[PDB]
């Protein structure tokens, strides 16, 4: 996985690849790793995929109930706290490594959350097996207060670095652009690899397989 | 079997149109202690080869002596020692590769990752890797340890495949290498600001640059 | 405990179960019945860790006997086997799991059919024409693969079972001191006293 | 793996499966587990594939040097002991070898020796070696008698491998048959279990545990 | 503790035709999640119309290929420039591999060429030198992804003729060199899509009576 | 020792044009010992099908558990559960044993009765959802099935074309696995008919 | 990590580097290790980031609730709350925390809480992996009742050396000044401190 | 290998040795003779690790047979036992020790006396009226303590030995497939073919 | 142990503490860790006492035999002999040795040989357990071409701090001065250096 986020002038740009692996095998070439927390907050996910999925869903659910009671949009700090305090309580056994990004009443905020319950508040972050490839792109080219289409390109370039150079990462590039005026969920943003074309048709003709018995039941 | 004690970090390198560039920082770490700040880890052999070495420094110093001794030995009864029968990058590499794999196979490895960069007799760029296991590979960009994870991604954007080598000038390649050395300094906890860089060109020969420094450092976003 | 076999023929289920009880160096007993009658037409043989085997078998027996009194009815072999599997499947994630493997041989009075269930200590249930637990099956299944037919009589079942026990007596290293055999059919459970 | 060999009225039957595994990975189903040492000697292979193939090939070379040196066919007793004394020298180094040296000579008649990697060397009339030995022993032991014809013996050996091919996960592929007599060994075919199983089921009326 | 072995990934594939053989391999070399090279050749022409690959731990592979190439050279010297037949090469490799029985060459070795009757041959070795002549063999990381497909498409396994319903097997018709190359490329395309260690490039060496030819094809680089 | 490969076996599912297919082998073993060749791994709750590979006691337990849950679902909701909804139920149920999981590899297959859309899904043992359109594989020969499916599969197959694809994928993958085979079953599922076929395969 | 707190005439100054590593990878090079638990009671954090963050948040909570009921807490009280958490959960924590604060009554105060959960009140304190390298330097150069500029230079020079030798430390030198005047945040970049 | 017994009576030594050869799961043979004739009036039975047993026995046999040819003379049972003990005592500090235990039953033609020596794999030699190796002795020594007399006949020795084998067949867990019995007296070595 | 060698204008000075511990017991409090391998080539020893004594005796032998044949050896040559032993026997040795010597041609030279068996030529070197505490101090206070009195004070102050913080170090500070003038042994007691 290669997940990344940057803080730009108007808000936040999040990025992710789409490769889901079981060991060395690719189970899904186009899976979603940018999760919904609240309408103004999203979460990129790496580490143990189940932990990532159910931790984001639980905090999203609790924030929805929080937001219904208060009547106002939730903040990134509260999403950050709720994720943080839970992951800390489980002492690293919930293997969720998140890039949390959103836009508050108090402006745009970006966090990295680690399985053990530490969080860093940063202008750019990367996580997953492709974090070093992606971070190289950010150290090379990041600057504060970027324009939107520039930040989009930098994140896309950082995810691409992960896709190609890291074996754990691959597939398409998903982005999520968050500002005060809009939320753009771009899936896919880019398709850097074409699906490999097959030269032969290996599908068998009808009656090729040997059947013993058959049963038909209508519904 | 041993364990490495005093260590050197990333050696990075790439091919360009006429030759090769190689670089490495001047640090000898002693675990987390940044112990020795004046360690040269690029070791030139003749005027056509530079051997860049990472890992255990005592084993590097052993390899340095082996190469120094190799030059002496090649000169013996060799009237063409400075001409047709000079040491080639490919010869120097193959020797080291033989040594590295022999040592791993006696369960007593030289605890290093080595990149041999040079230019051959016929002008061909030579760039090949070997490590403590005797594992060898070549690529338009090569980097050891930490640089494999951070330097290669940046350097591969300049030379992504073989066909990009003739399109890459020495200025573009050297900029890329120096850029990568900056990125490594920000992010590698066992690196240093001071480094050495070596260009081996088929026309301009061996250029060895000492006491370089990482500059243009973006820290201003920290204050917020 | 060592060898427990089972074979379902036309109109009955036959359970053969070794007599030896060995604790380490010495054979303490050569006449041990490794079985409990759960209900009049359902028999369970068992083998596994010392203590756990009988404790489990007697616990299952007590529960089925309670059900029988409460409802004035005999549970089907399928129902008893499902109950037993759930008890083992519950057991496996306990603090201390029951290390007990079982065969449940029963005659379903409703369907007029013999039924043989093989369940291991994990709660792995399978209905079979013939079954075994532990190393026994390594020798015996190939015999039964060869010789078994679904329409066999109870006497043919007993002959096929002798052939299994002879093969085990020839090729197994432990002296299991022969087997007690029991037949489960429409008329209930009876012990073949000469084998 | 399932290898068997047994002695009867009309010689020796040798039957083997053809499957090679690396854990649960079926690496091949067309493997040769019988080595033809000479026209009168066979070796079966169980345990480590290399350790058998190598040292039993090497055995064949040592059997040749014997008959060059001594102008006489090597005895089965001597051939088997070359191999047993060899493996014994490597004892504790982790060779994995379960083998049968089957052959005929005028001096000893038909003879089978079991030799394994931990030094054991045993003469006998019936042996089954491999992960599926128990399955083969079951069928073989319960249909055996000296009496048997060459047609019935060949079939019983074929069938006892089929038995193990079915139940043992690490056995299968095909059955390679051999018949050893006073005149030498005779190959009696390669029988794919894919087709043999359904044929044997239909013709014999066995394998009723199966849907088909 | 020092571990003398490593895993450089990679995947190789040998297929024996009627009067030809192919030995293919991906050109990617890796360690863990890093790519070392996108083009590091793995399948080698060893002379005498024999092609070889020793996939696995690249150092042990390089060592073995080097030793065998040298074994070919010394066979010429010692036996009056006689051609090393593929079967003789195979047995020689068994002894090379078994020589290190108690400290193995951590590789799956495959050779390909022509037998002495001019027919296509592939031989396949485990790390300690057990070997056999085979019609079809994939080795390395994605071998489990490729072999079932080859059972199905080369040997027509589980395939029967329409209308007979399981009674008559699909007949075992011979595959041309163009047909085999399609299977190789598509096997590697599939393996590349589903295995993270497979990609970058595919290099195929084709052996016929006319000699050893090469073909190269791009593979997906992520 | 490894609970996911004691008993052995496989499941594969595929989508086609207005149809899905799910298939499984019939083996149950104790490692090398084959025990049963009638251990089916595909179950159904209404029109939603669930394949489960792995530790057989958990396969059985989960089937019984999802029957339980889907029955109460139907009584309360007054309608049969849909594949999308069930998939979420499986994921929830697996993840609630996060630190003592069921050693299983479930696979959902079915057609959404309202939209008519063919649906498949897969899970790891702790409930992460593999949500792929093309195919889902599971079991001791999953690698083998991945290879077979990737090369054989193509989108929008007609029911009897898809049957030949999924069957050949299962059979050839199983024959390269020691712990899979001993028979096989293939369900071809359409919006209002289901065809269940048992396959003839080698019995070793 | 390299962290220190130093009392001086007008109050107290906390100082820290900004490097956080995962082995040899610098995960965060602009880390803020000086965290606020009350208006003029701050702490320097070393050890597990998850543990020291979790503790500092709990302390902030306790002191917020103390303030609601009993007014501004003493620096000693803050140190006691830190200690209570660190000592009672010593088996499950890896936290080395320096607590520093300004009262008007007590002026500047520095309390160090090492791994055991013991408390030590000191004129200055040093901690973190990089602190080993500057025990010699800090003992020779520290004086009591220094001026603000002297104490900034003492911390800057000390952490400059800690950074130079410790690979685990690096980046910018952050400082936080605590006096009657208020709270001042200072930052010093590599180009400034490396040439000292 | 499992059970090897020995009993020295008035005018002979009797060695009983089990017939089973078990490799793990299966009993590979039920007619194995765990003995070698070292000289015409000296017999050695053996039990221990696979391979090592026969290799050691055959090696000792070859050496004693060489001595016999060189000197045209039979070594006394005492001398053969001392040779064997030294070979084992040498073995125990080797790179790979012989894991073999032995009984040497011999008739000393000079003294006109039967002699039984018990030697373990460490080279621990003892002359005994009756001996055993492994677990056998735990059962059999108490019988022999009760019933043995030094003046017993060979037939009385064989009856006392049947009582030992019956007790072992009753109380030992492993099926050792009966025993081959051999008598060593003034006239040499002969096998009791019915036991 | 706390040891150092420092080059200066007139040559080089070696310095060492005198404590040798067996765990917490001070086995020898008056240890001489400055050992002579040649007239004006000495070494500071840290690590296993058995190993460093054994090495120093072998080196002394080699240089004695060198001197018999080829005249006075260079300080570089001495360091090479130390290295050769330490590197080739790295698996069986625990020796951290500083080699210091005075030629007339080369003047003062200092070579450090850490655990690996690598060699490093330096203007000054520090080593031993107590050296960690004075990296900061020594880097800030060292200058090249110091006078004899300045270098004695630099070493005295440095080892004074090393001793203060390191329990493994202590006792007297021994020094050995190597110049053209000859070889001078200095000693400094606790009552002198502790009050610095
Ligand atoms: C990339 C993270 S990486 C390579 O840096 O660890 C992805 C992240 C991700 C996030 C969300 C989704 C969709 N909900 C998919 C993927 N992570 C993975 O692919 C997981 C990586 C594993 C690395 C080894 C340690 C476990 C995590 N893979 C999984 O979580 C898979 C689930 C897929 C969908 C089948 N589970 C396993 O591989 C497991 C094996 N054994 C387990 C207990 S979980
Ligand atoms: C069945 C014997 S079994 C299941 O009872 O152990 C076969 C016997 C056999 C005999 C001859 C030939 C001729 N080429 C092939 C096969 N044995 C095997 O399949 C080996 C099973 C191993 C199980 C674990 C204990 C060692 C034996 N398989 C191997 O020897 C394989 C052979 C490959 C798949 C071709 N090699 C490995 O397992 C290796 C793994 N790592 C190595 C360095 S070698
Ligand atoms: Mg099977
Ligand atoms: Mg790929
Ligand atoms: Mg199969
Ligand atoms: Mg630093």
């Amino acid at each position: 996985t290669t997940i990344a986020g940057v803080v730009y002038k108007d808000g936040i740009v999040l990025g992710a690849d789409t490769r889901a692996t079981e060991g060395m095998v690719v189970a899904d070439k186009n899976c979603s790793k940018i999760h919904f927390i609240s309408p103004n907050i999203y979460c990129c996910g790496a580490g143990t995929a189940a932990d990532t999925d159910m931790t984001t869903q639980l905090i999203s659910s609790n924030l929805e109930l929080h937001s219904l009671s208060t009547g106002r949009l939730p903040r990134v700090v509260t999403a950050n706290r709720m994720l943080k305090q839970m992951l800390f309580r489980y002492q690293g056994y919930i293997g969720a490594a998140l890039v949390l990004g959103g836009v508050d009443v108090t402006g745009p905020h970006l966090y990295s959350i680690y399985p053990h319950g530490s969080t860093d508040k940063l202008p750019y972050v990367t996580m997953g097996s492709g974090s070093l490839a992606a971070m190289a792109v950010f150290e090379d080219k990041f600057r504060p207060d970027m324009e939107e289409e520039e930040a989009k390109n930098l994140v896309s370039e950082a995810i691409a670095a992960g896709i190609f150079n890291d074996l754990g990462s691959g597939g398409n590039i998903d982005l999520c652009v968050i500002s005060k005026n809009k939320l753009d969920f771009l899936r896919p943003y880019t398709v850097p690899n074409k699906k490999g074309t097959r030269l032969g048709r290996y599908r068998c003709e009808k009656g090729t397989t040997a059947v013993l018995t058959e049963k038909i039941t209508p519904l | 079997t041993q364990q490495p004690i005093v260590t050197g970090t990333s050696v990075i390198s790439m091919k360009y149109d006429n030759g090769v560039i190689i670089a490495a920082d001047n640090l000898g770490s002693y675990g987390s202690l940044l112990r020795f700040n004046g360690v040269e880890r690029l070791i030139p052999v003749g005027d056509n080869t530079v051997v860049g070495i990472s890992g255990d420094i005592s084993d590097m110093q052993h390899i340095e002596r082996l190469l120094k001794d190799l030059v002496t030995e090649n000169a013996y009864d060799n009237p063409l020692a400075d001409a047709e029968e000079a040491l080639e990058p490919s010869y120097i590499f193959e020797y080291l590769a033989t040594v590295m794999y022999q040592r791993r196979s006696k369960m007593n490895p030289l605890w290093n990752a080595i990149i041999v960069a040079g230019v051959q007799s016929n002008g061909d760029q030579f760039l090949r890797y070997v490590n403590l296991l005797g594992v060898t590979y070549s690529s338009p960009t090569l980097a050891t340890g930490f640089g494999a994870h951070m330097a290669n991604p940046l350097l591969r954007k300049v030379v992504d495949r073989e066909s990009d080598i003739p399109k890459t000038t020495v200025q573009v390649a050297e900029e890329a290498i120096v850029n990568a050395m900056r990125v490594l300094y920000y992010r590698d906890a066992r690196s240093s600001r001071n480094f050495s860089l070596a260009i081996i060109d088929k026309n301009t020969g061996l250029t060895f640059k000492k006491n370089l420094q990482v500059e243009n450092m973006k820290w201003d976003f920290a204050k917020d | 405990m060592d060898i427990i076999l089972g074979i379902r023929v036309q109109d009955s289920v036959i359970l053969a179960s070794s007599k030896a009880v060995t604790r380490g160096i010495s054979v303490l007993k050569d006449s041990d019945d490794k079985t409990r009658q759960l209900s009049p037409h359902t028999l369970m043989s068992f083998a596994g860790e010392a203590g756990d085997t009988v404790q489990f078998a007697e616990y299952i027996q007590a529960n089925i006997q309670l059900y029988s009194i409460r409802e004035d009815y005999e549970l089907s072999p399928q129902a008893v086997s499902s109950f037993v599997r759930q008890e083992l499947a519950k057991s496996i994630r306990s603090r201390r799991p029951y290390q007990v493997n079982v065969l449940i041989g029963g005659y379903d009075k409703k369907k007029n059919k013999p039924e043989l269930y093989q369940i291991d200590y994990l709660g792995t249930k399978v209905e079979l024409p013939y079954g075994a637990h532990g190393y026994s099956g390594f020798y015996t299944f190939s015999l039964l693969d060869h010789h078994y037919r679904p329409d066999m009589t109870t006497e043919e079942g007993l002959d096929l079972l002798k052939l299994c026990v002879q093969e085990l007596e020839k090729r197994m290293p432990m002296d299991f001191k022969g087997v007690i055999v029991k037949i489960v059919d429409k008329d209930g459970i009876r012990q073949v006293d000469d084998f | 793996t399932t290898t068997l060999a047994f002695r009867f009225q009309g010689g020796i039957i040798v039957a083997v499966d053809s499957r090679a595994t690396a854990g649960n990975w079926v690496a091949s189903q067309t493997v040769k587990k019988v080595i033809e040492i000479n026209p009168f000697l066979l070796g079966t292979m169980a345990g480590g594939a290399a350790d058998c193939q190598f040292w039993e090939t090497w055995l064949g070379s040592q059997c040749r040097l014997h008959e060059l040196r001594e102008k006489e066919r090597i005895s089965v007793a001597a051939a088997s002991k070359i191999l047993s004394n060899l493996v014994y020298q490597y004892k504790g180094a982790g060779l994995s070898m379960g083998t049968m040296i089957c052959g005929y000579t005028r001096k000893e008649g038909p003879t089978i020796y079991y030799v394994d990697s931990d030094g054991t060397r045993l003469k006998g009339d019936i042996f089954c070696v491999g992960s599926g030995q128990t399955f083969a022993y079951g069928v073989l032991d319960s249909n055996y008698k000296w009496d048997l014809s060459v047609e019935d013996a060949l079939y019983l050996g074929k069938r006892s491998i089929l038995a193990a091919a079915h139940r043992d996960a690490y056995s299968g592929g095909s059955v390679n048959l051999y018949h050893v007599t006073e005149d030498g060994w005779i190959y009696h075919g390669n029988h794919d279990v894919g087709e043999l199983f359904w044929k044997v089921k239909e013709e014999e009326g066995s394998f009723n545990n199966v849907i088909g | 503790q020092f571990n003398p072995y490593g895993d450089n990934g990679g995947t190789i594939l040998g297929i024996a035709g009627e009067d030809f053989a192919v030995l293919a391999g991906d050109t990617r070399n890796i360690t863990d999640y890093s790519i070392n090279s996108r083009y590091e050749p793995k399948v080698f022409d060893c002379g005498d119309n024999i092609v070889m690959s020793a996939n696995g731990f690249a150092a042990d592979g390089d060592a073995l290929v080097k030793r065998f190439k040298n074994s070919v050279k010394w066979y010429h010297f010692d036996h009056n420039d006689k051609k090393l037949s593929i079967n003789s090469a195979a047995r020689n490799i068994q002894h090379l591999l078994y020589g290190k029985r108690f400290f193995p060459y951590y590789v799956h070795t495959i050779i390909a060429g022509l037998d002495e009757d001019g027919k296509g041959a592939v031989y396949s070795f485990d790390p300690v030198g057990s070997y056999e002549r085979e019609q079809c063999r994939a080795g390395g990381a994605a071998a489990s992804l490729i072999m079932p497909f080859l059972d199905n498409q080369v040997n027509f396994k589980n395939q029967y003729e329409p209308g007979t319903n399981g009674k008559v097997k699909k007949p075992l018709k011979y595959l041309s060199v163009e047909e085999v190359i399609k299977l190789v490329r598509d096997s590697f395309t599939s393996a590349t899509e589903r295995h993270i260690q497979v990609g970058d490039g595919l290099e195929i060496l084709i052996v016929t009576k006319d000699g050893v030819r090469k073909e190269f094809y791009e593979l997906k680089r992520d | 020792s490894d609970p996911s490969s004691i008993n052995g076996g496989i499941v594969v599912a595929m989508t086609g044009k207005d149809c899905v297919a799910i298939a499984c082998d019939l083996r149950l073993g104790s490692q090398s010992l084959g025990v049963s060749n009638k251990f089916e791994k595909i179950f159904h709750y209404g029109h939603v099908f669930l394949g489960i590979t792995g530790l057989a006691t958990d396969v059985t337990t989960l089937n019984e558990m999802f029957r339980y849950k889907t029955n109460l679902y139907k009584l309360k909701e007054e309608r049969a559960i849909e594949p999308e909804t069930f998939t979420q139920l499986v994921s929830s149920s697996l993840y609630e044993r996060r630190f003592g999981p069921y050693f299983v590899g479930p696979v959902v297959a079915g057609i959404n009765s309202k939209s008519g859309k063919p649906f498949i899904a897969g899970f790891d043992l702790i409930g992460c959802i593999d949500e792929a359109k093309d195919f889902i594989v599971s079991g001791t020969a999953s690698d083998q099935l991945f290879g077979m499916c990737e090369s054989l599969y193509e989108p929008n197959l007609e029911p009897e074309d898809l049957f030949e694809t999924i069957s050949q994928a299962l059979l050839n993958a199983a024959d390269r696995d020691a712990l899979s085979g001993w028979g096989a079953v293939v369900y071809i599922i359409k919006k209002d008919e289901v065809v269940k076929r048992y396959l003839k395969m080698r019995q070793d | 990590t390299s962290i220190m707190a130093v009392t001086f005439k007008d109050g107290v100054i906390l100082g820290a580097d900004s490097r956080t590593t995962t082995g040899a990878y610098i995960a965060n090079r602009v880390t803020d290790k000086l965290t606020r638990v009350h208006d003029k009671i701050w702490c320097c954090r070393s050890g597990s980031a998850a543990d020291t963050q979790a503790i500092a948040d709990i302390v902030q909570y306790h002191l917020e609730l103390y303030t609601s009921q009993y007014g501004t807490p003493s620096t000693e009280t803050a140190a006691s709350v830190f200690k209570e958490l660190c000592y009672e959960n010593k088996d499950n924590l890896t936290a080395g925390i320096i607590v520093a604060g300004y009262d008007d009554k007590n002026k500047g105060e520095v309390y160090t809480i090492p791994l055991g959960g013991s408390v030590h009140k000191l004129p200055y304190a040093i901690a973190g992996s990089g602190s080993t390298f500057i025990y010699g330097y800090c003992d020779k150069n520290f004086r009591e009742n220094m001026s603000k500029e002297e104490t900034v230079d003492f911390i800057k020079h000390s952490l400059s050396q800690a950074i130079k030798w410790d690979g685990s430390s690096g980046g910018v030198i952050r400082m936080v000044v605590l006096t009657a005047a208020g709270v001042e945040r200072l930052i010093f970049y590599p180009d400034e401190y490396e040439q000292l």
